[PDB]
């Protein structure tokens, strides 16, 4: 993350780390909407170009972290996948469309102080929350700041919020052709505040607050800040409320 | 070892 | 709240989904969520 400060221990008891198991690395950041499912970005699971197609069995998933190279005793919880679901659709060779994808853990793990879902949106959590302006969360272990020139990775998770955008706005911001299914947010380059994410901290989280219910609900999921060593005018997030209907075909048919 | 390893090792209270 | 999912499919937690432990359960605040509330 870029711009943004260190978390407070609990902030997001949702965030998730998906972690390579060997060489061990840390890969993407993901979400958990239950005991037993995790969401994270299709890009982290696969990626022909760079050779990246992993499958269940390289691939690891640790739950209520804080420090991000710790072992975190008592605290963090480590969990296998038993399966891992890319959405077919799957957009890579050009432009990211439908940039998700569901793990299903091994074992249900337990809630915590620190470990605790996040809810999925609904029409009217969308509609009502989903603005221009608005201002949402993005949570990770990315790097600080490009490459290059201090130190980039973090100790610890990583806070920053941002504004979402006009669609027409993040259309006219590259050559890539935007879907309904993506939306932006960044603050703008006369504006006084950046703040972005990074490429490491793709497949986590955007979550937003419910004014109503309290309830905290993740509108996206990283699919291409705009941070560090990416540059480009705003980050883009996969739209999670439209792509619901497929986590749901999913999660009834698989686990 | 340790300054091998880039994470923490990370099984102990395990299954 | 009100679910969308089948518990034995899905797993548990929906039902509760959303709020934090640490944060709204003990009617505590973090650092800056005011920050996105006034953006509301
Ligand atoms: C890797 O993914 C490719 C491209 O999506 C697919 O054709 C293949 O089945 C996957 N790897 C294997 C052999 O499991």
């Amino acid at each position: 993350i870029v711009e943004g400060w260190d978390a407070e221990k609990g902030i997001a008891p949702w965030q998730v780390m998906l972690f390579r198991k060997s060489p061990q690395e840390l890969l993407c950041g993901a979400s958990l909407i239950s005991d037993r499912w995790v969401l994270t970005a299709a890009h982290c699971i696969l990626y022909p170009p760079w050779d990246k197609n992993f499958t269940e069995n390289d691939l690891l998933v640790r739950i209520g972290k804080h420090s991000r190279t710790r072992y975190e005793r008592n605290v963090e919880k480590i969990s296998m996948l038993e399966k891992i679901y890319v959405h077919p659709r799957y957009n890579w060779r050009e432009n990211l469309d439908r940039d998700i994808a569901l793990l299903k853990l091994k074992k249900p793990v337990p809630f915590s102080d620190y470990i605790h879902p996040v809810c999925l949106p609904d029409k009217q959590t969308v509609t009502s929350l989903l603005r221009a302006g608005y201002k949402g969360r993005v949570t990770g272990w990315g790097n600080l700041r490009e490459t290059w020139t201090n130190e980039i990775q973090p100790s610890v998770l990583q806070v920053v919020n941002l504004p979402i955008v006009e669609r027409p706005v993040c259309k006219a911001s590259t050559r890539i052709r935007i879907t309904d299914n993506m939306f932006c947010a960044g603050f703008k380059v006369n504006d006084t505040k950046r703040g972005d994410a990074c490429e490491g901290d793709s497949g986590g989280p955007f979550v937003m607050k419910s004014p109503f219910n309290n309830r905290w609900y993740q509108m996206g999921i990283v699919s291409a800040g705009a941070g560090c060593d990416r540059k480009g005018k705003y980050g883009f997030y996969t739209h999670v409320f439209r792509l619901k209907r497929w986590i749901q075909k999913v999660i009834d048919q698989f686990g | 070892r340790n300054p091998n390893d880039k994470y923490e090792p990370f099984w102990e209270d395990e299954e | 709240f009100h679910t969308f999912f089948n518990e034995k499919t899905f797993g548990l937690g929906e039902a509760d989904c959303g709020l934090r432990p640490l944060f709204e359960k003990k009617s505590l605040k973090d650092t800056t969520e005011k920050e996105l509330l006034d953006s509301y």
